[PDB]
């Protein structure tokens, strides 16, 4: 809804900064932030990348910690994973949010999508080439 | 009884002690013990050297 159209909820676009209303502009970062923690936390609850899972799959694969018991598994990866979870979703929001307000090549969103994908296939080319 | 005055230090320089802050702690143990020490007891695990 950039013109003639209803602007309740709307992403913010301008050269510089645009400013009338925080009301708006403020809100639309908090939901953005927010659904992207509240995306990436659901999702390895239902992918298989929970901490219960990656303990089952490295049962599977005979790894253990170094001086921790099997169940001490799913305890230490609790320290880490559903908090990344949360936080990396709210960081790569937050990227999206820089991305945008700077008015970069692609209009801000998207270009997370390109600048990850193209890093993930990255690591296959390193390995490959000893 | 005279008190000793020597005409010279039997060593140059006084030995250096070894036994310092970074030589008294080695490394922190990170077990399952020193887990629940650290969360629970409220105390820090550490290997440290034997004459401290």
């Amino acid at each position: 809804p950039v013109g003639g159209l209803c602007h309740y909820l709307s992403p913010p676009e301008s050269f510089g900064s645009v400013l009338e209303d925080p009301v708006h502009a403020v809100v639309y970062i908090v939901f953005m932030l927010g659904s992207c923690a509240f995306f990436s936390k659901t999702w390895i609850e239902v992918s298989g990348s929970s901490a219960k899972d990656v303990a089952k799959q490295l049962k599977e694969q005979q790894m253990v910690m170094r001086g921790h018991r099997e169940t001490s598994m799913v305890h230490e990866l609790n320290r880490y994973i559903p908090t990344a979870a949360a936080f990396g979703g709210l960081c790569i929001g937050a990227l999206s949010v820089l991305a945008d307000f700077l008015g970069a090549i692609g209009s801000g969103t998207g270009i997370l999508l390109a600048v990850t994908i193209i890093y993930q296939y990255f690591e296959i080319f390193v390995k490959e080439q000893s | 009884r005279l008190r000793r005055q020597p005409k010279y230090p039997r060593k140059s320089a006084p030995r250096r002690n070894k036994l310092d802050h970074y030589a008294i702690i080695k490394f922190p143990l990170t077990t399952e013990s020193a887990m629940k020490k650290i969360e629970d007891n409220n105390t820090l695990v550490f290997i440290v050297d034997v004459k401290a």
